[PDB]
């Protein structure tokens, strides 16, 4: 009669590495690295992402004519830009503190767009219909940004304008505007009469003055002139005042922002899809319990810690010695 | 093996044993077969389970982490930001692989230690009533029947 | 006769966790995590901290009328701001590179305040007594910053002023000043006569020109105008020159700084107290030898490494099996 | 136990022993009691002391570390700065807990190993002059008096 | 007959530390920490480094008169500045976004310097020979930057100039220029006639206007006036246009850059030497296979990971117990 | 020693042995000397080699890493950049020393375990044909000649 003491073994092929030996077959192990995604852009918190498509944040906020599709969107789980998001500022110029605005939008889950300065009633003494350009076309015809209003002189007169807005939206209000710069003093006069105009913008915390900078610059989209874009976040209860004797591209629509942490902007060519997830990456959604993933470092929602690893298997059983 | 048991003085494993990681074979008159040692196997399962959970606990969840843009005159901070992302990325990849690499060694040694102890336990139970053949087998002197084998397993046996 | 080999055991209840097992009672252990403080703001190096109280760095350096208490303080172990440090720039305006100045002050352990441009002798040709405003009151009456001098025209004349200062303090000298911006050209003339004034400041390394920006802005503390604040650190031996034809809020007092690493600014509501410590945190002082602490990440002096841990106990003895 | 001694073949501890971590009981004619093995206990104390000090050495002291302010148009660097603070904070918290967690295991095994070795040492000293009862006890054959017990302890004993 | 089982031992004195015990003599070990360098600045990729010597990036790019030595250099493995690199802007002024330019140069392995605006043919209507100053001397005589051209009026006339350049170098082109600021309106007229001049620079993406800022500033190198320096990277195919009615320090030479990652600028007093290496540090070159080094954190090429360690020896053999 | 062998029940090393880390002495009639146990020594060399390589693998190569300049109004980012450089510098120095410190302990225990196992292996080979003297020596009963010793080494011996 005999009694032996031994240990388990099986047909497992699982392998793990150790300090002293590589490729050791084990009886049981757990993979800690997630490496699969559905290659689709899904919704988080049951809300679809905002697909800017051919437009970029600039084109969206300013209202580039090629972004009308986005006009009715006002809430999203995250913003998506693509490798072909080129429609931004159709009229050549500098967008001041643009990256900063993008950073700001990263914590905005939605807004209430409103006509801060109604077009048909806010400018009794200035023309509001000739503000179009071939640089910002729509349906082949000259047009302009949907959220700004290019004001020009009325009957050879551009009186000092003064327009203010008091914020009672109970939240931050994003106000955008522009300053135009004709290529010649002749154009400066055709558009605004006043040779030496200025634009002035101010609130309790914002204060800035702008001067036309007349000069011909290399043409871009047919324009030798330039148009600079500005923005500011007006606080609840504060007031913003615009004063100008020419060159002001006035705000038309503005946005009352709703903050809602846990969001951002991502660049992806992955297709949006009727689907849900708790974790989203530029390549597609992850659906896993594993502590790690090597899909992508950029992530949105509840996800596994990104890591450059190719393999991360932890041994649970023992060395497998079937000796068959 | 660090403890000389697994893949050591007990050369191989039993594909036959299928109720645990550690067990006995036994070849009595009444018959043969295999039997797993719950006491052992369970304490091991608990320990390993607690180990894997402890590892996962130490690693944090990745929440919303998106890039940032920089204009043409912010190359220095663009790089600083890049140096920070790669920086922590390399740190955590290091931590994850190194932790797993080191614990795999510890886990295997753990099993080796368990087999070893199960043996020594059984050994000091039988004492003179059997001899050490090798390969972790004990050849009895006083013909051990089925209920006799069982007594060795549950550590009751008891017989000077 | 018998001889047994055994191990210690006792009435210890200490517990520690391990990879394989949680909550293991041990015979001996050492706690490595410090989690106690005295909830008081004490002095380091035998020097009291500078409690700005209701004022903030701006109010302190400019000399806001509500910060007279700080006037006689010129050395500190660390600066303290509270959740109620609101008295800063009583006159609405932008404080340029303000955060930077704060960063600069973080390595200043003391200074020698001095009247760089004596009020009663540096401006023979400009008025030095009408520079007050209801925005910066004191004792109910209109007043102004203690460390600046608001210069206005004298008998309907504001001659080009030119004032220079050579630094022989043998150390950096912090010079602060302002540029005023009336809401209307009428006020521009009442205050400075010259419609088109300018302020010019320069040293061997600093060089900047300022232009009045006339415009009505939303009123803040009753002011539709604005006042911008500037500063610079004049190096030993260098010279700073001020030239202006109006709108200059001249320096009155300046500071010769003494650097002394190992200090900073903290925000706290903890009360200052007659007490000493080698380690200070916004919640209170630490007095420990332990390698760690989970009191606060912000620290001043010699302190334990901050960590998010709740427990950090290291086993020294062995598993405690009293089997009573 | 990794070495099968503590909480293993020597089931419990002696609240009675109070001069060290490892020791002997002994039940001679002249009387009973407990006695700690200095040699062992001290080498352990030295090692553990050196271990704790080594851990503390690896962790650095926290000096003046205060925040920074950023204006409304520096949200990107404010976040970069925040990402860096949380970054190292999580790294060090990880390092501190993981180090302690892992060394606690090693420390317990260390003690287990020490008890185990003390036994085997005593065992090979007595050889034939006594038998292994279990629970780490040796029952003598040649009545071992008080000064005889002591000889086993200080490793002098010596008697084929 | 006896058979014993033992272990190796030798005359080794190697020591290593462990958690439980310090200074343990071992039979075999490997040092992982490299701590030796040749104290020399060698070439990488078989290319010599650019030793600016007494000049700094500014002096090099602008062409300070004391940096003629660098004129013929157009490719390098890395740039070297010394503790005595003081020759930069000989004419007092501000160099805008200077650090940024330095950062840009860090990935430039070489360039093709060319005369973007030939001196003897680009300015028919302005003087091109009186643009020298005692602040930028050469051979005791007044001189100026080699890569810029200080234009002044011709026969009491300074017509509006307009000069453009189209980039066909098939790569980025670094264009540098300056804006002069006389100390008095008298000098403003002696130099440029026009009292109210302006300088205008533009491309598809760059757009900026400059105004003379007349004022006497503390003299630096004899100058009470100032000269600000600007630059921009003109993209392939783009056009840069300069327009001015005075005060423009025109570009003379520009640089077509060649990017070539894996390089940078370092500060060192180590001597350049006819030698090669795959790893370079400010103290000297490293030539090692070891995973670590404690020579210097700044490194160029293939190097061991820097670390603050003094010793890093890993035990391979066993505890050495010779018991002699 | 963690396994009680090296510097334990086998007090010292043999400067005489010079073909490996582990070996036998042997004192037969025909003569004495030393002989290294290839099987053992090699498996150890492989393991240690694999260990050192694995450590080096985890550490990355330092490529071009140069400083950045900041003007007088960029002290905040200059410091942020400095906090990041020192940050990772302290992390990696920590990782490098701590890794080496901990593996040195493991390596020494590894050797200790190997000596221990070589002994137990030899021991169960000889069984009754010799006695355990101590210091890891076996005194034979049946006079073991040169080719007899060799049989013990290559594990052939075999003789109940
Ligand atoms: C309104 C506007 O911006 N127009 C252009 C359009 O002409 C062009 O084809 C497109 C893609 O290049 O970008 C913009 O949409
Ligand atoms: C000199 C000055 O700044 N005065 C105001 C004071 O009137 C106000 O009550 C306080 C807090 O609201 O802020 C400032 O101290
Ligand atoms: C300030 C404080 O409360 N610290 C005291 C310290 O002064 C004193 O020397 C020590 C003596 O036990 O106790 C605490 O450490
Ligand atoms: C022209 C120029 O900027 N070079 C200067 C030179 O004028 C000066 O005399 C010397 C001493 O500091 O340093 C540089 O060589
Ligand atoms: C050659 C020249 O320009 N002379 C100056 C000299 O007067 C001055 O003392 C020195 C240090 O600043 O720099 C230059 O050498
Ligand atoms: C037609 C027009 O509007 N101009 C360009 C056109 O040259 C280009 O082909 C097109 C597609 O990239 O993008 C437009 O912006
Ligand atoms: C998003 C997805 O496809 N993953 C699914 C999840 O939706 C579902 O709620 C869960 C239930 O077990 O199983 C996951 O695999
Ligand atoms: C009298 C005075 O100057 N202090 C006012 C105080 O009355 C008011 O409640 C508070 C509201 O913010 O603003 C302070 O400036
Ligand atoms: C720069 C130097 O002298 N070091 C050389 C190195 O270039 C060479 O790769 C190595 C092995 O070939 O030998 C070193 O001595």
């Amino acid at each position: 009669d005999t009694l032996c003491i031994g240990y388990h073994a099986n047909n497992s092929t699982d392998t793990v590495d150790t300090v002293l030996e590589k490729n050791v077959t084990v009886t049981h192990s757990v993979n800690l690295l997630e490496d699969s995604h559905n290659g689709k852009l899904c919704r988080l918190g049951g809300i679809a992402p905002l697909q800017l498509g051919k437009c970029n944040i600039a084109g969206w906020l300013l209202g580039n004519p090629e972004c009308d599709l986005l006009l009715t969107v006002s809430s999203w789980s995250y913003i998506v830009e693509t490798p072909n998001s080129d429609n931004g500022t159709c009229y050549p110029g500098d967008f001041i503190d643009y990256e900063e605005l993008r950073e700001q939008l990263s914590s905005v889950s939605s807004f209430e767009r409103f006509e801060i300065f109604p077009k048909t009633s806010s400018w009794p003494n200035h023309n509001t219909n000739k503000g179009v350009t071939a640089a910002c076309p729509y349906a082949g015809a000259s047009s302009f940004y949907r959220n700004l209003l290019w004001l020009v002189k009325k009957g050879n007169s551009y009186p000092k304008l003064s327009k203010s807005y008091v914020n009672n939206k109970g939240k931050e209000v994003l106000v955008l505007w522009g300053v135009h710069h004709p290529p010649t003093s002749t154009d400066q006069q055709n558009l605004y009469q006043n040779a030496d105009a200025y634009v002035s913008v101010g609130s309790s915390k914002y204060n800035r003055r702008f001067t036309p900078e007349i000069a011909a610059r290399p043409k871009v989209r047919g324009q030798a002139g330039r148009m600079n874009y500005y923005w500011t976040l007006l606080e609840p209860g504060d007031t913003i005042t615009f004063e100008a004797t020419g060159n002001l591209v006035a705000p038309r629509y503005a946005f009352a922002l709703n903050r809602g942490s846990g969001s951002g902007i991502i660049i992806s060519n992955a297709p949006v899809h009727d689907c849900n997830t708790k974790c989203q990456t530029p390549h597609g959604a992850i659906n896993s319990s594993l502590p790690f993933q090597n899909i992508h470092p950029v992530t949105i929602g509840e996800c596994p810690k990104y890591v450059k690893s190719t393999k991360l298997r932890m041994a649970t059983g023992l060395r497998n010695i079937p000796a068959r | 093996g660090l403890f000389g048991a697994i893949a050591g003085f007990i050369e191989g494993g039993w594909t036959g044993l299928i109720d645990g990681w550690y067990g006995y074979h036994h070849q009595n008159e009444q018959g043969s077969g295999y039997a797993a040692d719950q006491k052992s196997t369970q304490n091991a399962i608990d320990g390993i389970t607690n180990k894997v959970n402890s590892v996962i606990e130490k690693m944090n969840t990745q929440f919303t982490a998106v890039g940032k843009e920089f204009n043409k005159l912010e190359k220095r901070i663009e790089n600083l930001n890049n140096k920070v992302d790669d920086g922590f990325l390399d740190i955590w990849t290091y931590n994850a692989e190194l932790l797993v690499l080191l614990e795999n060694e510890r886990t295997l040694d753990f099993h080796d230690s368990n087999v070893k102890n199960l043996y020594e336990k059984v050994r000091s139970q039988l004492k003179n009533n059997a001899k050490e053949i090798g390969n972790g087998c004990f050849e009895f002197y006083h013909k051990c029947d089925n209920e006799c084998m069982e007594s060795v397993r549950n550590g009751t046996y008891d017989y000077p």
